RNA sequence: UGGAGAGUUUGAUCCUGGCUCAGGACGAACGCUGGCGGCGUGCUUAACACAUGCAAGUCGAACGGAGAGUGGCGAACGGGUGAGUAACACGUGGGUGAUCUGCCCUGCACUUUGGGAUAAGCCUGGGAAACGUCUAAUACCGAAUACACCCUGCUGGUCGCAUGGCCUGGUAGGGGAAAGCUGCGGUGUGGGAUGGGCCCGCGGCCUAUCAGCUUGUUGGUGGGGUGAUGGCCUACCAAGGCGACGACGGGUAGCCGGCCUGAGAGGGUGACCGGCCACACUGGGACUGAGAUACGGCCCAGACUCCUACGGGAGGCAGCAGUGGGGAAUAUUGCACAAUGGGCGCAAGCCUGAUGCAGCGACGCCGCGUGAGGGAUGACGGCCUGUAAACCUCUUUCAGCACAGACGGUGACGGUAUGUGCAGAAGAAGGACCGGCCAACUAGUGCCAGCAGCCGCGGUAAUACGUAGGGUCCGAGCGUUGUCCGGAAUUACUGGGCGUAAAGAGCUCGUA
RNA sequence: UCGAAGGUGGAUCGGCGAUUGGGACGAAGUCGUAACAAGGUAGCCGUACCGGAAGGUGCGGCUGGA
């Protein structure tokens, strides 16, 4: 129904994604409902997410896509929503 | 495009007068007219005197620095050195004469290159003619 | 005018005259060669000017001026057509590109080469 | 063609003949109601409402007629019956 | 937070007033000429016709069976093009007490009970080709139960913006469903989220050489109808609606965020990228469904083209490649699902010409290379040049061959970018213009040959033509045509005029 | 019952057309000399009739008339 995607806004051989809430039907670079966060070309991948909005959209029932579900599990908004004891604490930059 | 004494001989200093000061300013620093056009349009966007910003941008060029540094005689001699990559900037190979160094930029030389590492304290003001070249355009 | 008089009827733009109508908003246009002849020019100018009638693919027939010195152009040969006036000849507003398609470049020409389509001789 | 369209053509013959049958059965039920009302026959027409209003909402339960349509039929029959 | 001008009517002058130049750009095209990287871009004309392969399949945790076949979801999304449309189509604003929503999650209650068939499989006919008898299911069906829910009657309170809403209001009548097999599901009903649908306020091209148009037309009442309000439709009464603030006609047109220009206000355009609309050979339908202009569905009618053993059939690139035409002009019948998005499945996976990339074209915007020092009585050579070369050392970016080699059980890009090594200048410069405007000057042809953006140059000494030197200006580009804005206060709202320059109706009366 | 397409008197819009009418530009070859000076009869406006052609003459007007 509603789904948390990634959308490829970069130049050639240099992708930058922004983590977008949208419909399943929409084209990849289409209209979002809301831009939550952003996110792979770094020694440490750059991941930023609004923790408040992620809990809202997951609480409604926005299904994460498979590679976004990794990023939510890393940063630990998935474990706040699910309520399982793995908790949060990851990332850094440098 | 690289140009590759007489061109200076016509000007001296080795609309009639306007073009001649631009011509020495261009063929001194070894710039092509399209690149010289770009530095003017950046200079007028910046604050202060629009003419005085132009000489700051031309003096900032990495090969110009070599000429001032005196590592290589004759600004055209440094073109042969820089593009060949002998020089280094913050531990990175700059193979580019158009590199404009900012404040706190560390220019070292590569190991070998056998034929002394001076630092940039700020971008120098005009004290360290522009009003012809400003009145040339626009 | 009064400002109410502008509200009733506005300010019309002045109607623009299109310059070269036969080309139909294209830079070049092909065509056959239906006559080849000479004319005397207008004015204190005097000479023989080579001219040709070209039916364009656009199906419009108009005079053209062959630039350069001497030409092949026989009857029923295919010819590009440029634009740009020759002001001695009255009416004549098009030109035939030289060295393109059938129209061969001018012989022995070593200066202003690009305009006349002469290939550079052996470097 | 070439596709699984060949399968979904075979379904749309099957599933039409189901829905055509139920839609037609509602018409004859609703038709026979109105002839009872226009006669001035109260006790027969009062029975035929509970016959038809049963049959309408069962067709909504199939997923044929859609419940808002099924409701607005039952509303029209009951307001006809009261007079 | 920015607003230049110049030439040309005359013997000369001032004004009015066109025409032409300097500037910036482009989905560009031609010539002459090209060395490689990075990065976007590429049928604007014929919505012209299409040969070939691929562009939507998937599940054996539903089912017989032994790939095909029934069944469930998907196929309405993704992608294409601009024909149509001057309209609630679009752009911004609201309204929905006038309504729908599969999948998704997250409350509550249930998943009771029985039957009848039909493909596959066998045996027939039909033909070049291709589309009569049996057995299962989460296929399809009689019931039961459900008090949430739908319908009708009588009545309580409150809210207000009138129909009316809401409190699952309280009552008492009548009715609504389902599926099971190895952890996923299935019906009903509250709520939330998504997507829509339908109305209206205003906004946005040309035309009166288009002045009248309308009869389901404008309204009402009772019915039909839709998810829903409505002449949406239909039967009877009423006689109204729209228009000088441009109705009804004719022409052109996808609309917009934007993009080019300008100091602005404006003018032009709607490429790529991102929304909304319409259409899928041409027209008219409906079916299935939660949802349909249903590209790669169905039916009928037409136009056009293929196969044929002449009995019969089949098909529509405005998917991606590609082909032929038309054009001054626009690309490979590429690789891969590794990455992000989507569909199905419990999952492993399996599809994806979406997408990520590669090739090709200087089509555009950037960035680097073609050498760096020293070098004179200034060799020779060409013409009335040049510290350049000659010649003395030197550096090796890109190109060349070698070795290592990616960041994003396994990567298309790719043995690629990239680094470290071996020598040697070796493999690398064009194109315009030089009468004045507007940077740069001197030596065959005779008003012929020719040049030219406007002045105007050629009728025997040419800084203007044709060639050779010498110089400028730009340089992997340089010139020329085509188009739009500017200069243009030259449609003037900002910002003009009308005695004689173009411009006061011949004069008065008077409706809007 | 509605209903595409296909059948068989006007409205609007265009292509070709024997032939014919004026316009522009070109060389200037004939026929004149109408306008600019009282241009050798002041010129021009509005009609009217006439003439190879510029033009001529009536009626009223005007100064942009010596
Ligand atoms: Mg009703
Ligand atoms: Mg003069
Ligand atoms: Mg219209
Ligand atoms: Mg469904
Ligand atoms: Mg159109
Ligand atoms: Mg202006
Ligand atoms: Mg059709
Ligand atoms: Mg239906
Ligand atoms: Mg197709
Ligand atoms: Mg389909
Ligand atoms: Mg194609
Ligand atoms: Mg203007
Ligand atoms: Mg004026
Ligand atoms: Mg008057
Ligand atoms: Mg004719
Ligand atoms: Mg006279
Ligand atoms: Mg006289
Ligand atoms: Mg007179
Ligand atoms: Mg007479
Ligand atoms: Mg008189």
């Amino acid at each position: 129904a509603v789904k948390i995607k990634l959308t490829r806004l970069g130049k050639i051989r240099n992708p930058q994604y922004r983590i977008i809430v949208a419909d399943a039907r929409t084209r990849r670079d289409g209209r979002a409902i809301e831009v939550i966060g952003r996110y792979p070309k770094e020694e440490p991948s750059l991941i930023q997410i609004d923790s408040e909005r992620a809990q809202y959209w997951l609480g409604v029932g926005a299904q994460p896509t498979e590679p976004v579900l990794a990023l939510l599990k890393i940063t630990g908004d998935w474990q706040k929503f699910k309520g399982l004891p793995g908790a949060e604490g990851t990332l850094k930059v440098k | 495009a690289r140009y590759t004494t007489r061109k200076s001989r016509r000007l001296g200093v080795d609309y009639r007068q306007q073009l001649q000061e631009k011509q020495k300013a261009r063929f001194s620093y070894g710039v092509m007219e399209k690149q010289f056009r770009r530095y003017y349009e950046e200079a007028n966007r910046q604050p202060g005197k629009t003419g005085d910003n132009l000489l700051r941008i031309l003096e900032s060029r990495l090969d110009n620095v070599v000429y001032r540094a005196g590592l290589a005689r004759t600004r055209r001699m440094a073109r042969q050195l820089v593009s060949h990559g002998h020089f280094l900037v913050n531990g990175v190979k700059v193979d580019i004469p158009s590199y404009r160094v900012s404040q706190y930029d560390i220019i070292d030389v590569k190991e070998k290159s056998l034929n002394q590492r001076i630092l940039v304290h700020q971008l120098p003001e005009r004290a360290q003619t522009e009003q012809l070249i400003v009145e040339l355009y626009s | 005018p009064t400002i109410q008089q502008l509200v009733r009827k506005g300010r019309r733009d002045k109607i623009a005259k299109v310059k070269t109508a036969a080309l139909k908003g294209s830079p070049q246009r092909r065509g056959v060669c239906t006559r080849v002849y000479t004319t005397t020019p207008k004015k204190p100018n005097s000479a023989l000017r080579k001219v040709a009638r070209v039916k364009l693919t656009s199906q419009v027939e108009v005079t053209a001026y062959i630039p350069g010195e001497g030409h092949n152009l026989q009857e029923h040969s295919m010819v590009l057509v440029r634009g740009g006036r020759v002001k001695d000849l009255p009416g004549v507003r098009y030109k035939i590109i030289r060295g393109s398609l059938d129209t061969q470049g001018v012989k022995n020409r070593k200066q202003a080469r690009s305009r006349y389509g002469a290939k550079k001789e052996k470097s | 063609n070439i596709k699984s369209q060949i399968k979904r053509i075979r379904t749309n013959e099957r599933r039409r003949l189901r829905n055509q049958s139920v839609k037609s059965s509602l018409r004859t039920a609703i038709r026979g109601f109105r002839e009872a009302v226009d006669a001035g026959d109260k006790d027969k027409a009062s029975e035929l409402l509970h016959a038809t209003s049963r049959k309408l909402d069962k067709a909504a339960s199939k997923g044929v007629i859609h419940p808002n349509q099924a409701a607005n039929k039952k509303s029209a029959l009951a307001l006809a019956l009261n007079k």
